[PDB]
């Protein structure tokens, strides 16, 4: 699998096992279920880039222990 | 350390 090492807020190494052929959106909506937050309320970044709800751990070049960043958007939600 | 492995489900 792979492993999307998430950067909280609170300085926490979210570890995420992620499947190569699943898309993001699920991964996505996933992350925030878990954290009890509405989708849209978090962005997540990846060389500073945001994934979108289309995008696939094919692309961009994710790779095993990979460094991905999540914040707030200011829209709240 | 504060690492936690997350494990979902894959489902259409």
């Amino acid at each position: 699998y792979i492993k999307l090492k998430v950067i909280g807020q609170d300085s926490s190494e979210i570890h995420f096992k992620v499947k190569m052929t699943t898309h993001l959106k699920k991964l996505k909506e996933s992350y925030c279920q878990r954290q009890g937050v509405p989708m849209n309320s978090l962005r997540f970044l990846f060389e500073g880039q945001r994934i979108a709800d289309n995008h696939t751990p094919k692309e961009l070049g994710m790779e095993e222990e990979d460094v991905i960043e999540v914040y707030q958007e200011q829209t709240g939600g | 350390n504060n690492r936690d492995p997350i494990v979902i489900s894959d489902s259409p």
